[PDB]
């Protein structure tokens, strides 16, 4: 080898430089795994004219059943309230989602009004270019003062504020550990982010728990990866398609003991639980820092419309710049702002009302208790919740058909009831078929009891 | 501002390149630099041009294959939050003019900066080290691949 | 396609010193943006922004801090020509709330002057609308007093309305075709209504300068997204082509289905879409065709009936026809038109229709009002006139700018002039100069646009009178002066 | 008269480098860095390069 290495050293530059580049070339032969054919085939002009003529596309839409319970939209003449005209029917409201009655109070009206004719209806641009006005600040503040937080922001519309507010903080390559139950604007939200997504049970502290345990585990493997990987937690205050309420204080233990955010969503419950009526965090006490987003819409219990969303001012001003549906879109009427703030102002003066749609939501609950064929899905605080059949056909038709005509015969009999609606085809989990009954601080003890004994009379000739 | 007020592209940092005068300027900011090295006073010609091809060569490296991601918010989620700029260039088509430009510089500084040192050893390493050091991440196969988990994360 | 009038457009170029100096002040910004985060990195500056809680240092850090780069170092610089607050009806005079920083625009406090009789060239309303006097006033304040504001339950659900009906066959009317849909927001009726048309399997050709909600309506359904020049109909027919031949791209198999969206009139750029050729294209090659007419429902057409009546086409040649309230009618909201099987469709399996709210009734009834005095049918005289001072106006003062030596983009018919800036300074410069005159404008700089054009937007009414427009001009022209803005070279 | 010429100067200097968004303290560093760097080319064309340039800025003031 040594003499080798001499003979070698022996050999002028540019040989030894053209061996080198000769024994690369070998090595690029070798390792030339690529098997090409030389070959090369390019389509004629009427070979393209001829495949194009064939191509036929489908329709836009496909064709319709005439069978659509969808198809037919209940008509309301008049406004949406106690006493209400359903299909040319004098009824009693037991469908909207107005708890505090706050729809038509005259002081929201009056207020409404003034902002009107200080304004006018529209306000002709984004937040950005002078689509700001002075009552979008003043329900800010007053939205972060009644929180209890340090600020608030607001969108015109209430499916697009969490739709808009999830995908701001997670990107792709983060874990969110989201219910299995949430509402469809939740599941758009957390799919315009493409970040990963594990569903636990219901409710189930055992579930969140193993998925945390497995999340730990792979953590280990990558910490370099883990270091830069961010963990949410998107739950519901009272949720929508249950009527249930959930666990916070068991969150609030494994976030702290697993280093996961917390997302709430408190649509249903912003006015309806807890002593002032805050949420679900007076509901158990938990304080307001250990949440750090609060989302809510304004057109179940403020009875206006938009959305908002609170927190500290650091996770809150990234929504004014990374937020679809505020940056691209119109600023929300000033009129309805200002009955926004006129509810709030009601909503402060006295907090007694929460306590009185608490007795009613016990009341009627504890009074429908007792059907033959069907039973009540939810919790007795939930001013909304369920009534599902105990025994069901085979296929989801005949469910919905048995439903609707227990809704129409108390219709005739002047209870004005409504069946949840789903999108069948992109709901992640789908709910079984139920009818919705709401409870309003409107609705007196006697209408209450006359709507249960209807609703038994009804189900029970019907399902027989 | 906001990423698609005015264009609805999600990721502008793949155009920079492509722009009107992009080229021009780079040249004059490369000949700004060898003026402003030349002013020094008590430094020979050769060291001068070896420091610019050195000085342009780093800042380029740091520029193109260090600093990885966008410097503004943008909205499909983050996709290149881990892509150096010479990645992100073209959405990864591996052969464009601006690609061409930016491998063709260097060697021709390169060229000049061996002709101006009159081809001394010294200088030659210094400067073939330098010039290996850029074109070597230029290569189409060495796309998306961090040395031993170098600048991985 | 043909064209029954002359289709004039402009786009010049950017002179090449322009963009020479445009590069330098970008460079010089990058480099002392980052000597500024080294910097607070090291606390030699203490930084003024909210940090994390003390409880949660251990956690992931929520944002990166690069993804902020130009929002610390060149946004929060001239920050205070964003977000102005009005105290007023946005009419052609508003009136804007004073304030000033002391720390750089990091904070803003309120000083209790109040700036009047601003100029405004940054609201929407074309057709001048934007009243707090008038009938529409007066019917929504007796919609208000009757129904009440804000509906509380779903369309599907209860919360369907007699005033919606009266709406949505009213629509219908106006665009002229069979059957028409309201929804409560013009961002929601893109992100709620293309996810249904279109899925996996289907391909969507978008144009380069389509709005954010179209862009998310399409990322939300499964559907390909190819994207072609803007307003090329070269590179849409090439693509066409290639979709049609090729098919889908791993398993080679032929398109279920084929949608081009576009838009009316582009608000950024200025420019109208050339739909003969689009409806030709999609005609020979048996495409679908969605057109946003958010900027063209109110501003063009001799009758405002949108861009369809602008060309002079056929309402029924366009598959879907999305509109916004917002923009021309003063009032919020959204519409989609088409044939009745399509309406039918959407309503049934619309994510709006199933879980959002639907519109408040005094929205509505200035809706209805607006559009009834647009169509003539109160009788007055007005809503004619505004359609033809529109038109007088945005002719005048595009003729007015161009003749003043500035570069200008788009049609010689769009209500929108974007005046063209070319460097970040500028930006700042123009936005503070034109308040300081009594003018309110609107400026775009880098990341939402290409990196060499910056521009200002100006939007043009018929509530604009001769006068406004000719101090508005004056007063354009002397700080065009002041800051050299004057870059055109065919004539100045 | 002049003197405002020259401030306008400044302005549109300072509107092309982009120093007029900047704080005092950093237009005070670009500044001197800008001027330390054109006297000490100054002072190397002097020292090295011969005076030609200076005889035809001669001649053009006489
Ligand atoms: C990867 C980082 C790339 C940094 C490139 C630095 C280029 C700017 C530079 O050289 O001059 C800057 C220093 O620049 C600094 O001193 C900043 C050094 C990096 C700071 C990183 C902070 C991380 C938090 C200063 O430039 P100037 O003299 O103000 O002009």
């Amino acid at each position: 080898l040594v003499e080798m290495v001499q003979a070698l050293y022996e050999a002028p530059a540019y040989h030894l430089i053209l061996e080198g580049i000769l024994i690369l070339w070998i090595i690029r032969l070798l390792f030339s795994k690529t098997y090409k054919l030389q070959e090369r085939s390019d389509l004629t002009v009427k070979e393209k004219e001829e495949l194009i003529e064939e191509w036929q596309p489908e329709p836009l839409v496909p064709p319709v059943p005439k069978d659509h319970p969808a198809l037919n939209y209940n008509i309301v003449s008049g406004p949406p309230s106690h006493k209400t005209v359903v299909n040319g029917k004098e009824c009693i409201n037991f469908a909207s989602f107005n708890f505090l009655g706050l729809l038509d109070n005259p002081r929201v009206k009056a207020a409404a009004l003034a902002s009107l004719k200080k304004y006018g209806v529209g306000t002709c641009g984004p937040r950005g270019f002078y689509g700001t006005f002075d009552v979008h600040l003043d329900l800010e503040d007053r939205l972060a003062k009644f929180m209890k937080t340090e600020e608030a922001i607001i969108y015109s519309y209430g499916f697009a504020t969490i739709a808009s507010a999830i995908p701001a903080y997670s990107k792709r390559g983060d874990i969110v550990f989201v219910d299995r139950a949430a509402c469809f604007a939740i599941q758009k939200g957390l799919q315009a982010s493409r970040s990963d997504i594990k569903l636990f049970k219901h409710n189930d502290m055992a579930d969140l728990e193993r998925l945390l345990k497995e999340q730990e585990i792979e953590d280990q493997k990558n910490p370099r990866k883990a270091r830069v990987t961010r963990r949410f937690i998107v739950v519901e205050g009272l949720y929508m398609n249950t009527g249930t309420i959930c666990p916070l204080p068991e969150l609030v233990k494994l976030k702290y003991k697993y280093k996961a955010r917390i997302f709430l969503e408190e649509s249903l419950s912003f006015g309806v639980l807890g002593e002032h009526g805050r949420g679900v965090t007076e509901h158990y006490g938990i304080n307001i820092d250990d949440i750090d987003l609060i989302s809510a819409n304004m057109e179940n219990a403020l009875a206006s419309i938009g959305g908002f969303c609170c927190g500290r001012s650091f996770v809150i001003d990234h929504q004014r710049l990374s937020g679809q549906g505020y940056c691209f879109s119109a600023s929300l009427p000033p009129l309805l702002a200002a009955a926004a703030i006129e509810a709030l102002n009601i909503m402060e003066e006295n907090p007694g009302i929460f306590a009185v749609l608490k007795e009613k939501c016990g009341q009627i609950h504890k009074a429908l208790q007792g059907i033959s064929g069907l039973k009540v899905v939810g919790e007795s605080l939930s001013p909304a919740f369920h009534l599902q059949l105990e025994e069901s056909t085979g296929s989801r038709e005949q469910d919905v058909r048995l439903l609707q005509e227990i809704v129409d015969q108390c219709m005739n009999r002047s209870i004005a009831l409504t069946q949840a609606r789903y999108l069948e085809k992109e709901e992640k989990c789908l709910p079984p078929p139920s009818i919705r009954v709401v409870v309003t601080v409107e609705q007196t003890e006697e209408e209450l009891e006359r709507a249960a004994s209807t609703i038994k009379e009804v189900a029970q000739a019907v399902l027989l | 501002m906001n990423v698609g007020t005015a264009h609805s592209e999600v990721n502008p940092n793949t155009r920079v390149m492509n722009s009107r005068g992009i080229w021009l300027s780079y040249v004059l900011a490369i000949g700004l630099l060898h003026i402003v090295l030349l002013s020094i006073p008590f430094v020979s010609v050769p060291v001068v041009w070896t420091l610019t091809n050195l000085i342009h060569n780093m800042g380029m490296y740091i520029f193109l294959h260090t600093v990885k991601g966008t410097p503004f918010e943008t909205p499909d989620q983050g996709k290149a939050r881990l892509l150096t700029h010479w990645e992100q260039m073209d959405y990864g088509v591996q052969f464009t003019a601006s690609r061409k430009f930016l491998t063709i510089t260097p060697i021709v500084l390169y060229f000049l900066t061996s002709f101006y040192t009159k081809y001394d050893q010294i200088h030659f390493v210094l400067n073939t080290v330098s010039l290996m050091s850029v074109l070597i991440p230029k290569l189409p196969q060495l796309h998306g691949v961090r040395i031993f988990g170098i600048n991985k994360y | 396609g043909l064209y029954k009038r002359p289709f004039n457009e402009a786009f010049e170029e950017t002179p090449m010193l322009v963009a020479v100096l445009t590069y330098v002040g970008y460079g010089v910004l990058t480099l002392f943006g980052y000597l500024r985060d080294f910097l607070r990195y090291w606390r030699i500056e203490k930084c003024h922004h909210a940090t994390e809680r003390e409880e949660q240092k251990d956690f992931v850090s929520l944002y990166q801090d690069f993804e902020n780069f130009y929002t610390r170092n060149l946004y929060m610089r001239i920050r205070d020509n964003w977000n102005r607050p009005i105290c007023s009806v946005p009419g052609a005079r508003v009136d804007i709330m004073e304030r000033q920083s002391h720390d750089y625009n990091w904070s803003f406090k309120y000083t209790g002057n109040i700036i009047k009789g601003v100029i405004n060239m940054g609201s929407y309303n074309y057709l001048g609308f934007a009243r707090n006097t008038g009938s529409c006033q007066e019917a929504a304040a007796k919609v208000l007093e009757e129904y009440g504001a804000g509906v509380c339950s779903t369309r599907q659900e209860i919360g369907n309305l007699d005033k919606h009906e009266e709406l949505e066959e009213l629509v219908a009317r106006f665009l002229g075709v069979e059957a028409a849909m309201a929804y409560g927001m013009g961002f929601a009726t893109n992100s709620m209504n293309i996810p249904a048309l279109v899925g996996k399997g289907c391909l969507i050709l978008s144009d380069e300068l389509n709005h954010a909600s179209l862009v998310l309506g399409a990322r939300l359904s499964g559907a390909t997204i190819r994207i072609f020049k803007h307003n090329n109909m070269q590179s849409l027919e090439k693509l066409l082509k290639d979709a049609i031949v090729y098919g889908q791209p791993r398993t080679r198999r032929p398109w279920k289905k084929i949608l081009i969206l576009v838009e009316g009139i582009y608000s950024m750029e200025g420019s109208i879409v050339r739909l003969p050729e689009v409806i030709a294209l999609k005609k020979k090659y048996k495409a679908y065709l969605y057109l946003d007419e958010a900027h063209s429902i109110g501003a063009l057409g001799p009758t405002g009936r949108g861009v369809v009546e602008y060309f002079g086409l056929d309402p029924e040649d366009v598959d879907v026809m999305m509109g916004t309230f917002t923009k021309s009618f003063g009032a919020s909201g959204g519409y989609i038109g088409g044939k009745k099987e399509l309406i039918d469709y959407l309503r049934t399996h619309s994510h709006s229709a199933v879980y959002a709210t639907s519109l408040s009734p005094p929205v509505v009834e200035q809706i209805i009002t607006s559009m009834k005095c647009i169509m003539g049918q109160d009788g007055t005289s007005l809503g004619k006139e505004c359609v033809q001072q529109l038109a007088e106006n945005t002719r005048y003062f595009r003729r007015r700018l161009k003749e003043m030596g500035f570069i200008i983009y788009g049609n010689e018919d769009s209500p929108v002039v974007p005046l063209m800036l070319y460097m970040p300074a500028k930006i700042g410069a123009f936005g503070r100069e034109m308040l300081k005159r009594n003018i309110g404008v609107v400026v775009v700089g880098f990341p939402a646009t290409p990196i060499i054009e910056s521009r200002a937007r100006f939007c043009l009414s018929a509530a604009h009178t001769k006068e406004i427009l000719d101090t508005a001009l004056k007063e354009i022209d002397e700080v065009g002066d002041l800051l050299q803005l004057k870059y055109s070279r065919h004539r100045l | 008269r002049a003197w405002k010429q020259m401030s306008w100067f400044y302005y549109q200097y300072l509107l092309v480098t982009a120093l007029y968004m900047l704080e005092p303290w950093e237009r005070t560093v670009f500044n001197s860095m800008l001027v330390s760097i054109v006297g000490m080319a100054l002072y190397t064309g002097y020292v090295f390069m011969p005076q030609h340039i200076m005889a035809i800025l001669h001649y053009f003031e006489i």
